RNA sequence: GCUCGCCGGAAGACCAAGGGUUCCUGUCCAACGUUAAUCGGGGCAGGGUGAGUCGACCCCUAAGGCGAGGCCGAAAGGCGUAGUCGAUGGGAAACAGGUUAAUAUUCCUGUACUUGGUGUUACUGCGAAGGGGGGACGGAGAAGGCUAUGUUGGCCGGGCGACGGUUGUCCCGGUUUAAGCGUGUAGGCUGGUUUUCCAGGCAAAUCCGGAAAAUCAAGGCUGAGGCGUGAUGACGAGGCACUACGGUGCUGAAGCAACAAAUGCCCUGCUUCCAGGAAAAGCCUCUAAGCAUCAGGUAACAUCAAAUCGUACCCCAAACCGACACAGGUGGUCAGGUAGAGAAUACCAAGGCGCUUGAGAGAACUCGGGUGAAGGAACUAGGCAAAAUGGUGCCGUAACUUCGGGAGAAGGCACGCUGAUAUGUAGGUGAGGCGACUUGCUCGUGGAGCUGAAAUCAGUCGAAGAUACCAGCUGGCUGCAACUGUUUAUUAAAAACACAGCACUGUGCAAACACGAAAGUGGACGUAUACGGUGUGACGCCUGCCCGGUGCCGGGAGGUUAAU
RNA sequence: AGGACCGAACCGACUAAUGUCGAAAAAUUAGCGGAUGACUUGUGGCUGGGGGUGAAAGGCCAAUCAAACCGGGAGAUAGCU
């Protein structure tokens, strides 16, 4: 559920926590756990590349299998786990033979269901096949763009692709964001939608909620020297210039797009 | 075991009053022995050069005093003292 | 009041010692300007 | 030496860091010491640091550093793989007492323990650069069981009052003992096995994972503590003994019980919450390449070993950082009594100090305080500054509200001491008993002692009973910013920044973008419910017209148009 | 439960006085704000000068900052004193 919170304090008043009661109390499965250090937003030569990351909670990285290399074998989820390191939930997935693994936990879902992945198969949620097999005009999520690769498009809380057509070799898949791409028909993709769609309706409700989840504070330009940001300077809230980065270039309307290589796939851009 | 070096580690019987209160109650030697002088090439010099023996060897370094000859400083030798316990069959 | 100053052995040769200078092209000039003026101190060491 | 004063969650006692002989003894006061100095952290000699167990070194790793080849770069060199370094983290073991002028978990005495080599032996599958297990983990909360420690009795040794009383419910002092080994409890956690089988854990596996079962219900695991040894011991208040009036060297009584009780320990546990909480060795286990009387394992009596370096002293300071014997800064550990909610505060203990110029005098004026007739903000830019309020329980508490608040609103009253209810109450608490249940650190009675609120009622003293220290001033109107937060180290703490929330916009993943001649890194082991940029700034009611100008976006005919 | 309340340690620095050749090149005394968090702190890393870092003051980068420090060009240049 989607549980608003009292009042009881300004901080809280305006928290709203989306309460899984499905999810799994306790310590997750050790041998798909991982270290994951931060970074702080900066890289070899130890400078701020991506600006306003730091701090937050320590979290340690679950190998989450996007390729579902087990062909023609049958698999019962055991239980959904939270993931610290991802907006969807994640499934620990008992294969028939043995292994275990973690898998991004598609909306109907539970602790008990079984999922088969390969060429055959059944047309079912949570089951993985080759787009060639699965029946056009249907959801799928967790996409391969390239085959025998992981799985790319997809796999945020509540999003789907939606197949449209399929030329021979190649299928159109209308993404989230309106961008209808062409793809490989041998690439592969999960069925159904991807859990944990209750998650946009969180609002967090203070300052302290964004830097525990490794978020810094953003400082508007506006508010800055000229020698610091373009936007700057000016005696009492002035500004009198074009929207621009923090290294001049435009903002607000400004097509960066620039692969050129990729641009045959591409159908029809995002609107 | 390790012959004509022996010689080369002891340097001289050590006089003080914390020595002497160790000759007779203790049952000890304290010595100056060489920089590098492991415990066992105390314990087997003392063996063989004072010929008595030996239960346990005690190592310690001293470190230089800093004195003074007018202007120009100067740092003593950093030397090593041994207290080395005797058995019951004693002497010097 | 909390001084520039906050000694430590550990920084001090990690930072300015002789193998921290033996380690850079730079650092081997330092020494070899010290070598040439002719100082006793020729690291913090 | 005797008083006096001060600190006592320190101004005491241990450390790390940092200093580097400042430690102790003898001697010397030129300079150093804000004065004198016989004293000194000063001069000058000499002395002082004793480890298998404490720490370092050592086995392992994080952040990160270096980096064979490699990719990249005019040169220098940048990045980075196998590796190898790197603790602030993980990994074997010792305590009590005695001792020096100066070291002690290191010397000594009494008791212990831990890892190795090399044996001996009975017994046997061993064996990785490999697999699995473990190590191995967050916040908050709550509760029980304990202990350090205290308090009071008893007990033991001394005391009989410098001034009225004091042979007693009187006074003073003591009442101490460790690791280890044995015991496996308060309690935590988990269904045991036994067999078969299987596309899994790149090979293999009897291990791990999965799948059938059959079959008794428990068997393991972890664990404070307490008790028993350790301990005819150690120690122990005084005595005696000698005196070099320094002390040296002999003994040495009781050496118990209840109650209270941690922020310690069980608890790396349990409940709960989400922001979902290192790694890698040691350790245990399974097999490959191998080895098959073998070497190798296992056990037990040995035996030999456990190297090296640090160890003095200061360590909230006259020894470190501040030029000074500087009104500063400096991390961890130990945490006694009475009152108190308390690590606040007051007064004290242990222990330590009186801050290295004094002696007078008792002007103005300055500084830090105390009191103040009548008035009571008339002061002043401004109640700045002072004064005032202050505790606990109970009664009571408005508009307004986002329904939480506002609120400790406001405002009241009760508080000491002594008897009684009750030769100390509910409560806590638990003994000698007695079932019993078996072998216990037993269950459940049982309630002797200790412990002990809070009340009510009746007295009673003072001017005043939360009497000291300690400890809100309150209310009304209103601008700005929702809020906690951040900010000009050293004249600005704010209405400035941030903020949750909101919108536009870019970005289809070899993402946009950023750092970078590049390789490559971050973004992100993320993938549009995501990510970057811009503005606005909770929440409620909303957010109107203008695309001429500047930008941006789209369109491609026509005009003009570079190199070629 | 809480960027909840009161309040020591700890972190801070709102007011006043003192001090201003200071006890101190930013402190002291009396009050003052936060005090389970966007907290605080030890140890060790990383970011380098048109560069870093910055809840943004042109703040901070060793008592130095609208471009650090040290050496060099270097006896820069000075219609000025
Ligand atoms: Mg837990
Ligand atoms: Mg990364
Ligand atoms: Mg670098
Ligand atoms: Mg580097
Ligand atoms: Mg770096
Ligand atoms: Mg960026
Ligand atoms: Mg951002
Ligand atoms: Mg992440
Ligand atoms: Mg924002
Ligand atoms: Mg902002
Ligand atoms: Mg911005
Ligand atoms: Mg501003
Ligand atoms: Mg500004
Ligand atoms: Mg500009
Ligand atoms: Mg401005
Ligand atoms: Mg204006
Ligand atoms: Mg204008
Ligand atoms: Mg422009
Ligand atoms: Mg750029
Ligand atoms: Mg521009
Ligand atoms: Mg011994
Ligand atoms: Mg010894
Ligand atoms: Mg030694
Ligand atoms: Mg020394
Ligand atoms: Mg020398
Ligand atoms: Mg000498
Ligand atoms: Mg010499
Ligand atoms: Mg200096
Ligand atoms: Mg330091
Ligand atoms: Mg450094
Ligand atoms: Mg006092
Ligand atoms: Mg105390
Ligand atoms: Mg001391
Ligand atoms: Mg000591
Ligand atoms: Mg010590
Ligand atoms: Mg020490
Ligand atoms: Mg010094
Ligand atoms: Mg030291
Ligand atoms: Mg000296
Ligand atoms: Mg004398
Ligand atoms: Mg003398
Ligand atoms: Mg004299
Ligand atoms: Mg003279
Ligand atoms: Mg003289
Ligand atoms: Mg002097
Ligand atoms: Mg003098
Ligand atoms: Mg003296
Ligand atoms: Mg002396
Ligand atoms: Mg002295
Ligand atoms: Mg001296
Ligand atoms: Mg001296
Ligand atoms: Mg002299
Ligand atoms: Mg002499
Ligand atoms: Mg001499
Ligand atoms: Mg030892
Ligand atoms: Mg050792
Ligand atoms: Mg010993
Ligand atoms: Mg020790
Ligand atoms: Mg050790
Ligand atoms: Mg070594
Ligand atoms: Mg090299
Ligand atoms: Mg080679
Ligand atoms: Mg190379
Ligand atoms: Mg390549
Ligand atoms: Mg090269
Ligand atoms: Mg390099
Ligand atoms: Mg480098
Ligand atoms: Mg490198
Ligand atoms: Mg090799
Ligand atoms: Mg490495
Ligand atoms: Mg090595
Ligand atoms: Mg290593
Ligand atoms: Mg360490
Ligand atoms: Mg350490
Ligand atoms: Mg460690
Ligand atoms: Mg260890
Ligand atoms: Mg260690
Ligand atoms: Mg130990
Ligand atoms: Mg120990
Ligand atoms: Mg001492
Ligand atoms: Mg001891
Ligand atoms: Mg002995
Ligand atoms: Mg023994
Ligand atoms: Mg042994
Ligand atoms: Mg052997
Ligand atoms: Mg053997
Ligand atoms: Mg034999
Ligand atoms: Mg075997
Ligand atoms: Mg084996
Ligand atoms: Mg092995
Ligand atoms: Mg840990
Ligand atoms: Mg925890
Ligand atoms: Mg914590
Ligand atoms: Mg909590
Ligand atoms: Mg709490
Ligand atoms: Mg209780
Ligand atoms: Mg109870
Ligand atoms: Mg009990
Ligand atoms: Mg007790
Ligand atoms: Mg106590
Ligand atoms: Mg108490
Ligand atoms: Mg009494
Ligand atoms: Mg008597
Ligand atoms: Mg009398
Ligand atoms: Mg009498
Ligand atoms: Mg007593
Ligand atoms: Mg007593
Ligand atoms: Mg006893
Ligand atoms: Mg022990
Ligand atoms: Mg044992
Ligand atoms: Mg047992
Ligand atoms: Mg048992
Ligand atoms: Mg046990
Ligand atoms: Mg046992
Ligand atoms: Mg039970
Ligand atoms: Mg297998
Ligand atoms: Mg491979
Ligand atoms: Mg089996
Ligand atoms: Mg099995
Ligand atoms: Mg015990
Ligand atoms: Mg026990
Ligand atoms: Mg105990
Ligand atoms: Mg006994
Ligand atoms: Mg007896
Ligand atoms: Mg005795
Ligand atoms: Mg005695
Ligand atoms: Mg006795
Ligand atoms: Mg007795
Ligand atoms: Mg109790
Ligand atoms: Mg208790
Ligand atoms: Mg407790
Ligand atoms: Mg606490
Ligand atoms: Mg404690
Ligand atoms: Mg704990
Ligand atoms: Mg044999
Ligand atoms: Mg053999
Ligand atoms: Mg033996
Ligand atoms: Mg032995
Ligand atoms: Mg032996
Ligand atoms: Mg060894
Ligand atoms: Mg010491
Ligand atoms: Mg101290
Ligand atoms: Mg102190
Ligand atoms: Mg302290
Ligand atoms: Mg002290
Ligand atoms: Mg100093
Ligand atoms: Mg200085
Ligand atoms: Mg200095
Ligand atoms: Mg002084
Ligand atoms: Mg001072
Ligand atoms: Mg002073
Ligand atoms: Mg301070
Ligand atoms: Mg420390
Ligand atoms: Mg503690
Ligand atoms: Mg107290
Ligand atoms: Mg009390
Ligand atoms: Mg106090
Ligand atoms: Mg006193
Ligand atoms: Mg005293
Ligand atoms: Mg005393
Ligand atoms: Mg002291
Ligand atoms: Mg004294
Ligand atoms: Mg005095
Ligand atoms: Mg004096
Ligand atoms: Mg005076
Ligand atoms: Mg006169
Ligand atoms: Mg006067
Ligand atoms: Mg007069
Ligand atoms: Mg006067
Ligand atoms: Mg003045
Ligand atoms: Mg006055
Ligand atoms: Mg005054
Ligand atoms: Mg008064
Ligand atoms: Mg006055
Ligand atoms: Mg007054
Ligand atoms: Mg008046
Ligand atoms: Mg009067
Ligand atoms: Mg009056
Ligand atoms: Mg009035
Ligand atoms: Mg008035
Ligand atoms: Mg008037
Ligand atoms: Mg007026
Ligand atoms: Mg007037
Ligand atoms: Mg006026
Ligand atoms: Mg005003
Ligand atoms: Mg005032
Ligand atoms: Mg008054
Ligand atoms: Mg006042
Ligand atoms: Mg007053
Ligand atoms: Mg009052
Ligand atoms: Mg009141
Ligand atoms: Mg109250
Ligand atoms: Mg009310
Ligand atoms: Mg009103
Ligand atoms: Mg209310
Ligand atoms: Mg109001
Ligand atoms: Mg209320
Ligand atoms: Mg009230
Ligand atoms: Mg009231
Ligand atoms: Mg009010
Ligand atoms: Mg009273
Ligand atoms: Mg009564
Ligand atoms: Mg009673
Ligand atoms: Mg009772
Ligand atoms: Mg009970
Ligand atoms: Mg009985
Ligand atoms: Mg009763
Ligand atoms: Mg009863
Ligand atoms: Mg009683
Ligand atoms: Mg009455
Ligand atoms: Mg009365
Ligand atoms: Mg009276
Ligand atoms: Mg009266
Ligand atoms: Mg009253
Ligand atoms: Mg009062
Ligand atoms: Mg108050
Ligand atoms: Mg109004
Ligand atoms: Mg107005
Ligand atoms: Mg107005
Ligand atoms: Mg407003
Ligand atoms: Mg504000
Ligand atoms: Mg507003
Ligand atoms: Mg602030
Ligand atoms: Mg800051
Ligand atoms: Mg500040
Ligand atoms: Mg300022
Ligand atoms: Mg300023
Ligand atoms: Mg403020
Ligand atoms: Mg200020
Ligand atoms: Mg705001
Ligand atoms: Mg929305
Ligand atoms: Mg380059
Ligand atoms: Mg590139
Ligand atoms: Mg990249
Ligand atoms: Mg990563
Ligand atoms: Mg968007
Ligand atoms: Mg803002
Ligand atoms: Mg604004
Ligand atoms: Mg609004
Ligand atoms: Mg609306
Ligand atoms: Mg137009
Ligand atoms: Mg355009
Ligand atoms: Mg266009
Ligand atoms: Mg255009
Ligand atoms: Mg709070
Ligand atoms: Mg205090
Ligand atoms: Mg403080
Ligand atoms: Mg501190
Ligand atoms: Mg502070
Ligand atoms: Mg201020
Ligand atoms: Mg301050
Ligand atoms: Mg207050
Ligand atoms: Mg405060
Ligand atoms: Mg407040
Ligand atoms: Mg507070
Ligand atoms: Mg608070
Ligand atoms: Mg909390
Ligand atoms: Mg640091
Ligand atoms: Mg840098
Ligand atoms: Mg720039
Ligand atoms: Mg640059
Ligand atoms: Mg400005
Ligand atoms: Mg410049
Ligand atoms: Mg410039
Ligand atoms: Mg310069
Ligand atoms: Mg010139
Ligand atoms: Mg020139």
């Amino acid at each position: 559920a989607v549980v608003k919170c009292k009042p009881t304090s300004p901080g809280r008043r305006h928290v709203v926590k989306v309460v899984n009661p499905e999810l799994h109390k306790g310590k997750p499965f050790a041998p798909l756990l991982e270290k994951n250090s931060k970074s702080g937003g900066r890289n070899n030569n130890g400078r701020i590349t991506t600006r306003h990351i730091g701090g937050g909670h320590k979290q340690a990285y679950r190998i989450v299998d996007f390729k579902r290399n087990k062909d023609g074998i049958p698999a019962v989820v055991e239980r959904l786990e939270y993931d610290p390191n991802r907006s969807a939930n994640i499934a620990l997935v008992l294969y028939k033979d043995g292994e275990r693994r973690y898998i991004l936990a598609p909306k109907g879902l539970k602790a008990g269901d079984q999922i088969q992945s390969g060429v055959d198969a059944a047309i079912k949620p949570g089951n993985t096949l080759p787009m060639r097999n699965i029946p056009v005009g249907s959801t799928v999520h967790n996409v391969e763009m390239k085959p025998g690769k992981g799985g790319q498009l997809a796999r945020s809380a509540g999003t789907y692709v939606q197949i449209v057509a399929r030329d021979g070799a190649y299928v159109t898949l209308r993404l989230r964001s309106g961008e209808m791409r062409k793809v490989e028909a041998d690439c592969r993709a999960t069925l159904g939608e991807v859990g944990n769609a209750e998650h946009m309706l969180r609002v967090l409700g203070k300052a302290g909620a964004a830097r525990w989840r490794g978020v810094r504070p953003t400082v508007r330009g506006t508010a800055m020297n000229p020698v610091d940001h373009p936007h700057g300077g000016g005696e009492g809230r002035n500004f009198g210039k074009h929207p621009v980065t923090p290294w001049g270039v435009q903002t607000k309307g400004k097509k960066t797009r620039s692969n050129k290589r990729t641009d045959k796939f591409i159908v029809r851009r995002r609107s | 075991i390790r012959e004509e070096r022996l010689l080369k580690v002891l340097r001289a019987p050590h006089v003080s009053e914390k020595a002497s209160t160790a000759m007779e109650k203790s049952n000890t030697i304290v010595l100056k022995v060489a920089k590098d002088a492991t415990k066992a090439e105390i314990k087997a010099a003392v063996q063989k050069l004072f010929e008595v023996e030996v239960e346990v060897v005690n190592t310690l370094v001293v470190k230089g005093k800093v004195k003074r000859h007018g202007q120009r400083i100067g740092r003593r030798s950093d030397w090593k003292k041994a207290y080395v316990t005797l058995k019951e069959g004693q002497n010097l | 009041m909390k001084r520039t100053f906050q000694p430590s052995v550990l920084k001090r040769n990690r930072s300015h010692g002789f193998r921290a200078r033996m380690a850079t092209k730079n650092g081997r000039q330092v020494l070899a300007r010290r070598r040439a003026k002719g100082r006793a101190r020729l690291t913090v060491s």
